Formats: C-alpha cells, sequence, structure tokens
RNA sequence: UGUCCCAACGUUGGGCCCGGUGAACUGUACAUUCCAGUGCGGAGUCUGGAGACACCCAGGGGGAAGCGAAGACCCUAUGGA
RNA sequence: CGCUCUAAUUGGAUGGAAGUAGGGGUGAAAACUCCUAUGGACCGAUUAGUGACGAAAAUCCUGGCCAUAGUAGCAGCGAUA
RNA sequence: ACCCUCAGAAGGGAGGCGAAAUAGAGCAUGAAAUCAGUUGGCGAUCGAGCGACAGGGCAUACAAGGUCCCUCGACGAAUGACCGACGCGCGAGCGUCCAGUAAGACUCACGGGAAGCCGAUGUUCUGUCGUACGUUUUGAAAAACGAGCCAGGGAGUGUGUCU
C-alpha cells in the first residue's frame, strides 16, 4: 500500500574515530563553487572550470570577490577523500559478481544506471544477504 | 502631527554639528529623535564667512537640482542626513525618525546633550540657525 | 504547429485552434490577453466592438509610437486590430460551435485558457536602393482557446 | 585539393567585413569556413610502419 | 526685389490619429542621471556628493570622444605599382 | 581529465542502450556518477594503440534567432482622380 | 472512414488505426538562442561588471543527500578577564594579587526539539570585496582593438635530413 526501498537502506558504516572526524571536517569546511571567471555574464561561457589565462584577468590576480582559483591547498583530507557522505567508500557494481570480494561494513554499492530491472532485482537480492547497503534501490510498493 | 520620540533634544545655544553628529548616533541604534528649537541651534565662527557658505549652496544647482533648504527647519535636518547613510535602508530608516521643529511643540521640555552646549557668557564669534535662516531670504515664521 | 499547452477535463471543457494565419503576432497576444477569462459571447461582443471601433485592444507590450485611447483602463496605449480580431471571432465560432455540439451552453462558458504562439514566417523579399533586397516577410499564427463550464 | 576548388577571394578592407574568402557571396577555401580545407588533414604520404 | 531690417498669413504634399502591409541600420554587459574629482592626462559604470516613483506620446538633435569606412594625412616595411 | 576508432581482457541493454531535460552524490579541478521524465537501439570499463581530439574571442565561418518595431516606406515627379 | 463546424478537398472539434500520431508527411531523437502562456522569488522612493564568500526572507511530492538546532556536561590551542583587596598617577588611567584562573574555535556524550526540517536548489535582502572577458600596451573600466545572441564549424601536420 505503500513505498519501501530494497535492501540495508539505513546502514551506517564503521569508522575510526579519526576517520568520522575528518569526515566532519570535510563536510564543515565544504568549498567554493570554483566555475569558470564570468560564466554567469555570457549563455555561452559554461561553468565548467579553466584557468583564468587574461593577463590582466582579476580571478586570474586574485582580486578579492573574484572567486578562488582552484589550488591544491583545497584538496580534502586522504583519510575521506572520495567517501559518500553517509561514510561509506562506493563500489561501482554491474551484475551479481561485482558483489563479490565487497566489506558491506566498510563499502555500500552503487549499481550502474545501464543495468536493467531483471539483473537489478537478483543483484539487490544477493546484496542485501551479503550485508551490502545499495546506495540506489528499488522502490516497491509493498 | 503626533511623534513618538524617545528623545527630546534642545538645540538652543547648543552646537549645531555636535547635536546633529549624536542625533544621528541614537538614530542607527533606533531611537526616535526630536530636535526642538532649531532656530535657536547655533554655529560658532565669523558670521560673514558662515552665511557666505550657506549662501553659495543656496546658489549652486542647475536642471538636475541642489536643492538646499533655508529654514533653520531644514538646515538642520540636512546636517543630520549629512551624518547618514540615508540611500542604504538602514540609513533612511534612521534618518525618517528623526524630526526638526521651529519652537517647541512637545509639552516636556527637551534636554541638553552633554558636550553641545554653547556658554554666550564666553563666546561672540557664533551665529544662530534663524539669523543665517533671515540673511537667506528665509520667511521667519518661527 | 502548437499541442494544447494546457490540460482540458474533455467533461467539462471545449477546445479550438487557428493554425498558420497569417496576421499581426503582436495584435494577436493584445487580444488573447485581452479577452482570457471572459465569457464566450462576451468575447465575441468585445471583438465585435472593438472591429466597429468603439472599443480599443490595450497594447500593453507592442506600444511603441501607438497614440493613447481614454477608453483604455488602467493603460494608455490601444489600437483596433480589426483582422486578428475577425480570426478570433472565427476562433470563437469553432469552439462555441464544438460546445454545443457536446450539449454545453457555448456562449456561456469561460474562456480558461487562450494564447497565440508565433509558428513562423512567410518569407519574402523587397527591392531596395543601391542593388540590395531586404526581407519583407509574414507572421505565422497559431492560436489555442479553452472553453469551461461556469 | 578538397576545398581548394574555387577561385574565392577577400574583398580586403572597407565593406565591414572579415578579410575572409568569399565567392558568390559565400566564405570558401579557409579552414575556418565551412566547406573550406582540411588544415592538417591525415595524410596518405605518412609512413604508418 | 522678403537676400536683409523682421518676420506674417495663406496653398499643395507629408508630418499626427485609424485599417492593412511591413523592412533595415545597430546591439560585450549593465545602464534614471547631474556636478566635481580620479584615471593611459577627453568617465552614464571608479570616488565624493547632488538628484532620481514607473511607463508612454510628440519634438529639435547637447552627449554616448554616436552610426557608416582595419586614416586617403604623417611615418615605418631591406612592401607594390 | 575528456573525445574518435583499433586490438586484447572483460561487462551492460527492449525487465529499456545512446542522446536530451530537470534533479541527487563525488572530485582542488579537467570531469566522473546516480535519480526521474523523455527516448526506442545500441552502450561501456581496464590495458596497449590511433588521431581530421577539447573554443568565448580571429571586423573568424555557416545556420538559426531576439531587440530594433507594429517602427521607416506604401506622399513629393506638371500625369493631385 | 463517419459525424459536427466552416464560403471551404482549407483549418478546427469529435472519432478511427498503431506499442507510440508528443510517429500524421523535410512525419527517429528534438539542445541552445528565443517566443506564447504560466509557477516561485523580487517589484512603480530608488543606482549600474550583473558576482564571490557570510548570513537572513520566501519557495520545495517521491527518488538519487541526511542532517540540523537549544540546556547542560567533557575536552579546551593561541589568547585571556570582570569583581574584590593593596599600592601608584595632576589626570585619562596604571601596577601587584586573585590567575595563565573564569572564558576560549573544533569535536564528542546525556537530555529535549525540528522534516521545508539540515544540506541542496530558485529568487531576494543585508554585510565585505568588486569599473567584464581576450588582445595591444611601460600603463586597459578605458574616450585603444574585437564581438548582437545561440548551436555547430574553426589553428604544431607530412616527407627527407640533422641533433
Ligand atoms: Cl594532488
Ligand atoms: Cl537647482
Ligand atoms: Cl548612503
Ligand atoms: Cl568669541
Ligand atoms: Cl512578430
Ligand atoms: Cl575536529
Ligand atoms: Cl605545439
Ligand atoms: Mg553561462
Ligand atoms: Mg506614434
Ligand atoms: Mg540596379
Ligand atoms: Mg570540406
Ligand atoms: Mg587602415
Ligand atoms: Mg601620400
Ligand atoms: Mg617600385
Ligand atoms: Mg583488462
Ligand atoms: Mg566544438
Ligand atoms: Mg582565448
Ligand atoms: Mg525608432
Ligand atoms: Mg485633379
Ligand atoms: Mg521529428
Ligand atoms: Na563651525
Ligand atoms: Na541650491
Ligand atoms: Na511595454
Ligand atoms: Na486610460
Ligand atoms: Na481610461
Ligand atoms: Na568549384
Ligand atoms: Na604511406
Ligand atoms: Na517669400
Ligand atoms: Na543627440
Ligand atoms: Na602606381
Ligand atoms: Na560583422
Ligand atoms: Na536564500
Ligand atoms: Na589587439
Ligand atoms: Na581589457
Ligand atoms: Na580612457
Ligand atoms: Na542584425
Ligand atoms: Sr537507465
Ligand atoms: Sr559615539
Ligand atoms: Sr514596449
Ligand atoms: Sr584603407
Ligand atoms: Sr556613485
Ligand atoms: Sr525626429
Ligand atoms: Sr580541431
Ligand atoms: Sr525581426
Ligand atoms: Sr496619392
Ligand atoms: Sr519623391
Ligand atoms: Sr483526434
Ligand atoms: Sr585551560
Ligand atoms: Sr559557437
Amino acid at each position: 500500500t505503500e513505498l519501501q526501498a530494497r535492501g540495508l537502506t539505513e546502514k551506517t558504516p564503521d569508522l575510526s574515530d579519526e576517520d568520522a572526524r575528518l569526515l566532519t571536517q570535510r563536510h564543515r569546511v565544504g568549498k567554493p563553487q570554483f566555475n569558470r571567471q564570468d560564466h554567469h555574464k555570457k549563455k555561452r561561457v559554461s561553468t565548467s572550470w579553466r584557468k583564468p589565462r587574461g593577463q590582466l584577468s582579476k580571478q586570474r590576480r586574485g582580486i578579492k570577490g573574484k572567486g578562488d582559483t582552484v589550488e591544491a591547498g583545497f584538496r580534502s583530507p586522504t583519510a575521506v577523500r572520495g567517501k559518500h557522505p553517509s561514510g561509506f567508500e562506493e563500489v561501482r557494481v554491474h551484475n551479481v559478481d561485482d558483489l563479490e570480494g565487497v566489506d558491506g561494513d566498510t563499502e555500500a554499492v552503487r549499481i550502474a544506471s545501464k543495468v536493467g530491472a531483471r539483473k537489478r532485482e537478483r543483484i539487490e537480492e544477493e546484496a542485501e544477504d551479503a550485508g551490502i547497503r545499495v546506495l540506489n534501490p528499488t522502490y516497491v510498493e509493498v | 502631527a503626533e511623534f513618538d520620540a524617545d528623545v527630546i533634544v534642545d538645540a538652543r545655544d547648543c552646537i549645531m554639528g555636535r547635536v546633529a553628529s549624536q542625533v544621528a548616533e541614537q538614530a542607527l541604534d533606533g531611537e526616535t529623535v526630536a530636535v526642538v528649537n532649531a532656530e535657536r541651534a547655533v554655529i560658532t565662527g565669523r558670521e560673514e564667512q558662515i552665511v557666505e557658505k550657506y549662501e553659495k549652496r543656496v546658489d549652486i544647482g542647475n536642471d538636475n537640482g541642489y536643492f538646499y533648504p533655508k529654514r533653520p527647519d531644514g538646515i538642520f535636518k540636512r546636517t543630520i542626513r549629512g551624518m547618514l547613510p540615508h540611500k542604504k535602508q538602514r540609513g533612511r530608516e534612521a534618518f525618517e525618525s528623526v524630526r526638526v521643529y521651529l519652537g517647541n511643540p512637545y509639552d516636556e521640555d527637551g534636554e541638553v546633550l552633554d558636550g553641545t552646549s554653547l556658554d554666550r557668557l564666553s563666546n561672540i564669534k557664533f551665529v544662530t540657525l534663524g539669523e543665517i535662516s533671515e540673511t537667506l531670504g528665509a520667511n521667519k515664521t518661527w | 504547429g502548437i499541442s494544447y499547452s494546457v490540460e482540458a477535463d474533455p467533461d467539462t471543457t471545449a477546445k479550438a485552434m487557428l493554425r498558420e494565419r497569417q496576421m499581426s503576432f503582436k495584435h494577436s497576444k493584445a487580444i488573447a490577453r485581452e479577452i482570457k477569462g471572459k465569457t464566450a459571447g462576451e468575447a465575441v461582443d468585445y471583438l465585435e466592438a472593438v472591429i466597429e471601433g468603439d472599443q480599443p485592444v490595450p497594447f500593453k507590450q507592442h506600444n511603441s509610437g501607438v497614440g493613447h485611447k481614454s477608453k483604455v483602463d488602467g493603460w494608455d496605449a490601444g489600437r483596433y486590430p480589426e483582422k486578428a480580431s475577425k480570426a478570433f471571432l472565427d476562433l470563437l465560432e469553432n469552439a462555441v460551435g464544438n460546445a454545443d455540439h457536446q450539449g454545453f451552453d457555448g456562449e456561456a462558458m469561460t474562456i480558461k485558457h487562450v494564447a497565440a504562439h508565433k509558428v513562423g514566417e512567410q518569407q519574402g523579399r523587397k527591392p531596395r536602393a543601391m542593388g540590395r533586397a531586404s526581407a519583407w516577410n509574414s507572421p505565422q499564427v497559431d492560436v489555442e482557446l479553452i472553453l469551461e463550464e461556469p | 585539393y578538397a576545398g581548394l576548388r574555387t577561385p574565392a577571394e577577400s574583398f580586403g578592407s572597407g565593406r565591414g567585413q572579415a578579410h575572409v574568402p568569399k565567392l558568390d557571396g559565400r566564405a570558401r577555401r579557409v579552414p575556418q569556413a565551412v566547406k573550406g580545407r582540411s588544415a592538417h588533414p591525415p595524410k596518405t604520404e605518412k609512413d604508418r610502419s
């Protein structure tokens, strides 16, 4: 009578104190948008980042207000870089055999969008029984 | 037409600029101020040079316009506006909760703000807003 | 061409469309805007008065150089686009007709939806001085109308 | 010779136009021109062994 | 002898309003400006003030160092005729 | 980092591929990925190659399109109809 | 096809076919520029590189993010008190002690709370900074040059020889 998601949807990973601290930091500190200079001034100029090269570029020259320039200093903490916001490290899965070797305590699985419903169903029931959470679950009316 | 002023200042024998500076400070702090007996406010210096300056402001102008007030009423209020960022929202709000009056339309007597009083027994070189207005051609309605 | 851009419950609604009409698109926006919300019969009476010259059509957007009209309410510029108006009378005639064929009281239904869309331009060229020619085109207009029971 | 079979010429300065070779009012030959030659295309003389 | 003093009235066609038809030039962006100043020394956009309720019609063209034409002058090129 | 096609190894797709639109997540970033709608047949990953491989600009090219504008013109000619 | 409408082989409406007519004729898909209608936010007393970063308003079906807020407590870097006591200074004020104490960013735990609620997204308001971009140039916001807008197109390639 209602929609419910298959699998261990509420499952949380178990992290060392330090990893939970750094994950919390990443989430608190965040980062600037880092969109290309003046992308907002011209429709033909997209948001995708490009190093400002103009000799007189205000952003290139680092004038406060012209947006931050990509630098290694903005990198996220090594120990948490790339983790899903839940804390899980993601594993791209295309079939059932891809579930093999996956630790449901540390990793959550993400079924490629291209995978069909039939194959997803098997992958989903096989992941739940393996204790692995599926980040993009199928919602069925139960 | 009725002005619930949290403060009523008496400008009589008080240095205009010093009162103005304090009425602005208070207006920005949210106080509703009414300056009274403006025609009796005072400005120090040589009357001839003082008047020459206000006469210049009156003569300045063009199509865009430089409407400068002649009544002690407006002279004083303009003086305050120059100490307020009247073009910003908070500034216009402050300025708009301040009013100046010829004589004293209230029943209470205004209070004399510290540091703004001028001792006539110790000063001969100073003028009166009313005197300035009369020279400017204002119709002495006070 | 266009498709109705709004949903319509067939049990309480009647539809109609004009296709590729060669008339001022700018006039059509003005007319649609003005008759939306009116009853079919009112719209018709209104448009006949426009063609007759007794009722101006407010020109709120395409108004450059347009002279003011005392009868325009809440606005200044207006005109009497009789051509596009007649095209709207056809549209209304079709709508109300369909309306009645379905059992409804056509004339009494409200113009729930009416909008004009520029579907294209019939192209033309005009010789000019100095050996050159410039564009001389005709707008092509589609317009949708949805009538709805009061 | 692809894109080179045209006597297209530029009008130079004067008509408020970019100095692009044109023929029958159409730009041609140059690489930035639609229907123009390929600037650095695959070449047959290249040793692919 | 209206060239002028010194301009007036009138005529015809436009101009203005309405139906229909229906282009082009031009457009980095923003843009209600004005006075001063500053700045690559000739600013609607920077700074300080002043002024500024929105929109529309008609107008004569002060400004946009207006639009149109990669200055016809001058110089430079181990250029052309 | 991304693009094309080739090869080896290895996967996805009518139980819905690519693309597109809107939206969620990751990466300093190039960019990667998922969801929903559309779509209705193809699409990847790794590794070694291949190269007509990346655009905001050139009075750049071609196509499409907006403001200009319901604006100018549809009067002027000794043939005013 | 049939029917209705219409001056009408037009068009429109209803209807029939097909998995699909949003496959109905330059008829697979259907971007941007852009147009009509409309939803959210702003809006007829107010100022212009259009934003970046902070923080408030209002707005939000699901999915793909799940956090966030307040009492208190634990930890507690640099920094770092009030008050009180004593003692100096013409005075504003200062010294000694209290004391490197109370406090102190982040993070965590207990208890309570929020689901438009936290993130995010749209718009708008406030604060700080801010006169595009690329090029020419000693010096560009430039009254120096280029572009109306968008999409697509658009520039280190081959042979030979040398190093
Ligand atoms: Cl790195
Ligand atoms: Cl004036
Ligand atoms: Cl201000
Ligand atoms: Cl004295
Ligand atoms: Cl149009
Ligand atoms: Cl921490
Ligand atoms: Cl190179
Ligand atoms: Mg853009
Ligand atoms: Mg006019
Ligand atoms: Mg000719
Ligand atoms: Mg070619
Ligand atoms: Mg030249
Ligand atoms: Mg010469
Ligand atoms: Mg010679
Ligand atoms: Mg392999
Ligand atoms: Mg391209
Ligand atoms: Mg470039
Ligand atoms: Mg005009
Ligand atoms: Mg005659
Ligand atoms: Mg098609
Ligand atoms: Na003085
Ligand atoms: Na004046
Ligand atoms: Na308008
Ligand atoms: Na009116
Ligand atoms: Na009126
Ligand atoms: Na040819
Ligand atoms: Na060869
Ligand atoms: Na005469
Ligand atoms: Na002018
Ligand atoms: Na010669
Ligand atoms: Na051009
Ligand atoms: Na907000
Ligand atoms: Na240049
Ligand atoms: Na520049
Ligand atoms: Na300049
Ligand atoms: Na144009
Ligand atoms: Sr899919
Ligand atoms: Sr003070
Ligand atoms: Sr308009
Ligand atoms: Sr020349
Ligand atoms: Sr200013
Ligand atoms: Sr004129
Ligand atoms: Sr290329
Ligand atoms: Sr046009
Ligand atoms: Sr005639
Ligand atoms: Sr003529
Ligand atoms: Sr049908
Ligand atoms: Sr401590
Ligand atoms: Sr392009």
